[PDB]
RNA sequence: ACGAGAACAUGCGCGACAUUCCGAA
């Protein structure tokens, strides 16, 4: 059992908005600072694997499963991207 | 003689078993308190010889607020359940009682009119074996608790010294605890010893009928001549030696039978402080000395 | 002559403390029949305590002339009568106050190994705010042992303060801290105000 | 007193002319976070923090009925803007938790109702 | 009156038991036991291995006996005493009949037997109904095998009935003009019979132990539930037998297997006696705060109420045991604020909306509430896993 | 001579923390004080299936009591006859005094309702979700004590409990987690052998 | 010389597995 951290920088190129004015962008609470959730990126990523609970076997294994009978653990665990400080 | 009222006030539960430790009883006898003061006494390096020759205590009977309650006379009473089931009547109904003039819904009323405690079970565990690769053992505790108002009371019958002495033990009994986990935290009680006015007045009368108070039973020579027309009842007062000298390991008493509390005789008849121990270290005492409460029948 | 020193003080609650036994409750605590209010046996309290002094002396001569003993040839009465501790009457008022429950229950889960599925659990737990009123009697038997047992009675004390008392602990519960009010010699000429705990 | 507000306003299910938890998540996640506040001070009086912080409650009592006329309906039915002046005007912590029990019990009653 | 004054010559006779000489020979001991049997807790009986007084280890052996056979004989040899110095023991009717042909002076008991041929038995009607013994994997555990299920709180239930106003129905109950011995007599053998061998039939299929049915009272063991369903079964077969006029109260407790017997009766005993009181017609079910009618108990608590709640969270995923804990929490305080908090509780139930009225309207009313407290209880712990 | 070394400090929650309980989904609150709390049966949890995992898993295992020996000494085993107590027993962390100062300023509401929401593969329609989280800026005072049974035993022990509050640190310890919630990461103010003679100066978990 | 005396209702256990605040302008 192995863990392997990916530390990186998410860069927004357009206005990025995840509305947690109509919508406010979602917000970290202690900073108010915008955030994008883990699960925002961890669900698109889910979905256009998917499309490139039900899904492929490779994909079930990789963000998590919970068929019954059959639990497997997400691989995957994307946290929430909080707003950089250099930024 | 003199006549003190102790009242006890219980703070935590008590166990007062009749055979088993899954007992919950609310009162004990007698010869349950005097062995309680005996064990005080000699804790206490007092003397002996003012229980054992003097001291006549009566059982522990329930109290509550504006009531205290005696033992049910076994009286023929001239719904017939009632009187069956009761087990303890009020003092400003004992002189009622004897007489008559309880019908079977008043004794009923009264035995519901008892608001002494509640009884329960508490379940614990031994672990001294799971250590050495065992299983826990789940014994059961029988403990009776008291309501706020509710408690035990017994008289005292000595002379100054006597009564005295008592007000010593009764105040080192309070942290002794009286009962049978009183080193689980069952019996811890405060007691307070005051002259009682409403129980001289009932003492003082002298009816044709003789009413036992504690567990007593009479000698030979003294049963000869009381058991005549008697109504009574047999108690097999049995149990363990609670002593560090007796023997080495925890051997039973002799079986002593003694009168219930509530008896009617005839024929008073003083008791004894009867030995019930078998070539131990030292004598045990079961106390069975009378405690008399004359009434009209 | 024999002496006994009432050690009377709290038991204030530092994580909900669950001793297993109203109506029907997922894993009850223990309470007073009558008063229906969460208690600590005094059981559950000399037994703790003789857990935690026996593990810290190594049954010891020690163990066994503090917490009782009934063996063959040697039988020592127990010197302490730890009561049961009840819920004291200034939490209650406090709990009442804040319209808190005497008791709350806590909700927990086991994820199997095989199938990782959780299995939800309910035990019953006092709640943090909590003080129980302890007390404890001290037969002082010997006039010379009084201070190594009220040294021993210290650590066993000390431990329990840095252990739980009865329930699942180990994941949390059963933490508590001990304040004494008062060490009073009730009966007997020994004296107790060199004498203290913790 | 809750259980009959929530009646009388309760219509065939359309409450308070269309009102759900969604549209009181706002208000109620202040008074919640309020009553976490007088909760942990052990004091017989409101705080004066808290007291500024409850007027900012009342202006966001307004401010939501402008937004959702549902919300609107249910405020003035109701006399919870009227009962957050009480409060402030007695500026007793007990008088506040009889409030806050009272929109619990609104709320709770207007989920029963639904 | 002639059985009034029977009746109180016995009650003259049981106060003075003993004579000076018996008195004197119960406190003339000459040595303590120092070793008691487990059961019995004798001394002075001689107890042998195991730890079992002669009485006992006899009543023992009369178990596994008294399951497999039907034939009580009464003979020189035998497992317990009996006077005029003889024993009894439980044999097969070859073993029997060996023993009644050895000796003469020997009594053979038969158990709820029809009539055959010409032989010295004598019929007993006795009530041995017994559900383990179905089963010979259960007949190992006899009522420890109660506490066997695959769903629902493992506890026992103890059912102690018994008829009010037994002994006002002969004295009172029977008219001036209808009062004879032979009139009485009848009366005795339709109530004996009842007990004895009826009661088998009414518990058929059940998980219960009769330990005593005789005359006047009641004594079973087994499942809590089956316990009460045919305590229940038993009321209303009870007010068949009796055309009315004769009711029973009953107490009922619910505990678990290596609770203390002696706890197990006593504790329902007292719960007979709550029940005892009053108008007599009453069931006491589990704690002192049950004391239902059995009318109540059976429609009120459990069909009314108890069936609805397990019928609704049956439907769902989960067999509830979470919005029931918390109604119960809610349920037992008596603040204005938590009957809103069950309000709550109920709308987010996702249950039916008609019983989510029903349950706010039971919880309103006092002596209704108890009720569906009752049978949230009840419905918990027909969920336990 | 029994000893036990006490390790006590703070719990930052990284990401939203959300340990749920009783009362969309209500984060598990102390009743006395309404507070957001970590139980104790979270982390000793967390920290023991973590560690499982990490010293590997026997195929098939039925049980909890079936982990390596050396996870049944540091956490408890139950397998009778063979019991073992627990070395490690972990409390929970509840909100800290300091951190609930400093959610005073700024008015902080100590949680924060995270709106999620499911999209259907089939019918491509949102079902939404809220979900109560602990605050980012948050910090639970934790507190753990480590009994002695075995002098020998405890550089393994505080050895594996460096593997657990390591793996700890980068997992999450209730809610979502892969979808975000639950990070951690653990700060030792301090370690001290309360009772016992136990040399705890040379020990260390983070 | 209290049916006594000794006895932890205790041990193991994540409220957890999947879940885009999203489509339309
Ligand atoms: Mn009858
Ligand atoms: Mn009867």
């Amino acid at each position: 059992y192995s863990k392997i951290r990916i530390v990186g920088k998410i860069d927004v190129l357009t206005g990025l908005h995840i509305g947690g004015i109509a919508s406010p962008v979602v917000r970290d609470p202690y900073s108010r600072l915008p955030i994008i959730p883990g699960s925002s990126i961890k669900g698109k990523m889910r979905s256009l694997l998917a499309k490139h609970n039900q899904d492929a076997p490779e994909i079930l294994r990789l963000f998590g499963s919970s068929q019954k009978g059959a639990i497997q653990s997400s691989r995957l665990q994307i946290s929430d991207a909080f707003f950089s400080k250099a930024s | 003689l003199v006549v003190k009222l102790v009242k006890l006030t219980f703070k935590s539960p008590v166990h007062f078993g009749m055979k088993r430790l899954s007992d919950s009883n609310h009162t004990i006898a007698a010869d349950t308190l005097f062995s309680a003061l005996i064990i005080e006494a000699l804790q206490q390096q007092l003397e002996l010889s003012h229980l054992l020759n003097n001291l006549v205590i009566t059982d522990l009977f329930p109290y509550n607020k504006t009531s205290y309650f005696l033992p049910k006379p076994l009286i023929r009473i001239e719904g017939y359940k009632a009187f069956k089931k009761l087990t303890y009547i009020p003092v400003e109904n004992y002189s009622e009682y004897l007489r008559g003039e309880i019908d079977s819904l008043e004794a009923s009323k009264i035995a519901e009119s008892l608001n002494l405690g509640k009884a329960s079970l508490s379940t614990k565990v031994s672990l001294q074996a799971v250590d050495h690769n065992g299983e826990s053992e789940p014994y059961s505790v029988g403990n009776f608790t008291f309501y706020p108002e509710s408690g035990l009371y017994f008289l005292a019958k000595g002379n100054a010294d006597t009564i005295g002495q008592l007000e010593i033990l009764m105040h080192a009994l309070q942290y002794s605890g009286i009962g049978g986990k009183r080193s689980a935290g069952y019996g811890q009680f405060r007691c307070t010893i005051e002259d009682s006015g409403k129980f001289d007045s009932l003492l003082s009368q002298t009816g044709n009928i003789a009413i036992l108070l504690s567990s007593a039973m009479a000698s030979d020579e003294e049963l000869v001549d009381c058991l005549e027309d008697a109504r009574y009842l047999l108690k097999k007062r049995t149990g363990f030696v609670q002593s560090k000298t007796y023997a080495d390991q925890l051997v039973k008493k002799k079986d002593f039978y003694a009168f219930s509390a509530g008896s009617t005789f005839y024929q008073k008849f003083n008791g004894k402080i009867f030995d019930v121990s078998d070539n131990g270290r030292h004598s045990v005492y079961r106390y069975a000395k009378a405690f008399w409460l004359e009434g009209k029948i | 002559m024999y002496s006994k020193i009432r050690i009377v003080g709290k038991i204030d609650v530092l994580t909900g403390l669950h001793i297993g036994g109203i109506g029907a409750i997922a894993s009850p605590v223990v309470r007073d029949p009558y008063s229906r209010l969460p208690i600590i046996p005094g059981s559950s309290i000399k037994g703790k305590m003789r857990s935690l002094l026996a593990k810290h002396i190594g049954d010891a001569p020690e163990i066994l002339r503090l917490f009782g003993s009934s063996q063959k040839g040697a039988i020592q009465s127990s010197r302490l009568q730890i009561s049961d501790a009840f819920f004291s009457k200034a939490s209650q008022e406090e709990f009442d106050k804040k319209d808190l429950a005497y008791t709350e229950t806590k909700f927990e889960n086991t994820i199997s190994r095989l199938t990782a599925v959780a299995n939800p659990r309910q035990i019953e737990r006092v709640t943090r705010g909590a003080s129980f009123d302890f007390h404890i009697i001290y037969n002082v038997e010997n006039i010379n042992e009084v201070m190594a047992d009220f040294e021993n009675i210290k650590t066993a004390i000390h431990l329990l303060e840095n252990d739980y008392l009865g329930g699942g602990g180990t994941r949390g519960n059963g933490r508590i801290r001990f304040v004494i009010d008062s060490i009073d010699t009730v009966v007997g000429d020994f004296d107790s105000s060199n004498l203290s705990i913790k | 007193f809750a259980r009959k507000v929530v009646e009388e306003n309760k219509r065939v299910i359309v409450l308070f002319n269309g009102l759900t938890t969604s549209k009181l998540r706002n208000l109620l996640e202040l008074i919640n976070h309020v009553y976490t506040k007088v909760y942990n001070s052990d004091d017989t009086t409101l705080s004066e923090d808290v007291r500024d912080e409850l007027e900012y409650l009342k202006v966001k009592f307004a401010y939501e009925s402008g937004r959702e006329p549902a919300v609107r309906t249910f405020i003035e039915k109701t006399y919870v803007d009227k009962l957050v002046d009480v409060v402030l005007k007695k500026n007793t912590k007990k008088i506040f938790l009889d409030y806050c029990k009272y929109f619990e019990a609104l709320v709770a009653y207007a989920k029963f109702y639904r | 009156d002639l059985w009034q004054t029977v009746s109180r010559k016995l009650s003259d006779k049981k106060a003075h038991k003993y004579s000076l000489n018996e008195i004197k020979l119960f406190n003339s001991t000459i040595h303590a036991g120092t070793q008691e049997c487990k059961e019995c807790l004798r001394s002075d009986i001689d107890i042998s291995e195991d730890s079992l007084c002669k009485i006992c280890e006899g009543i023992i052996a009369i178990s596994n006996d008294l399951r497999d056979y039907s034939f009580f004989v009464v003979s020189p040899e035998g497992k317990v005493p009996l006077p005029r110095n003889r024993y009894l023991s439980v044999e097969n009717q070859d073993g029997a009949e060996r023993k009644i042909k050895m000796n003469k002076e020997t009594r053979i008991y038969s158990k709820n037997q029809p009539f055959v041929g010409k032989q010295l038995v004598t019929n007993l009607w006795m009530c041995d109904y017994d559900f383990s013994t179905l089963n010979p994997e259960t007949k190992k555990q006899g009522i420890a095998s109660y506490v066997n299920r695959e769903v629902g709180i493992p506890r026992l239930g103890v059912l102690r009935a018994d008829i009010d106003n037994l002994g006002t129905t002969f004295i009172k109950g029977i008219p001036e003009q209808y009062r004879s011995i032979s009139r009485t007599a009848t009366l005795s053998r339709q109530l004996s019979m009842f007990f004895k061998f009826e009661l088998s039939n009414i518990l058929k299929g059940a998980r219960i132990s009769v330990i005593y049915s005789g005359g006047d009272d009641l004594f079973l063991i087994g499942a809590w539930d089956d316990v009460i369903s045919k305590a229940l079964v038993l009321r209303k077969a009870f007010t068949r037998f009796s055309a009315g006029k004769l009711t029973f109260s009953a107490g009922i407790g619910m505990y678990p297997v290596k609770y203390p017997i002696s706890k197990m009766a006593s504790e329902t005993g007292v719960l007979e006696d709550l029940a005892k009181r009053g108008e007599k017609n009453q069931v006491a079910l589990w704690n002192d705060s049950k004391v239902f009618g059995w009318s109540q108990l059976e429609e009120q608590i459990l069909k009314e109420k108890m069936i609805p709640l397990q019928e609704a969270l049956t439907n769902s995923q989960e067999h509830g045991k979470s919005f029931l804990y918390k109604m119960l929490e809610l349920l037992r305080n008596e603040d204005q604020i938590n009957i809103a908090r069950l309000a709550y509780l109920l709308a987010r139930s996702s249950l039916s909306e008609e019983l989510t009225q029903s349950i706010f309207a039971w919880s309103q009313n006092k002596q209704q509430k108890v009720e569906l407290i009752t049978a949230i209880e009840y419905l918990v712990y027909q969920i336990r896993e």
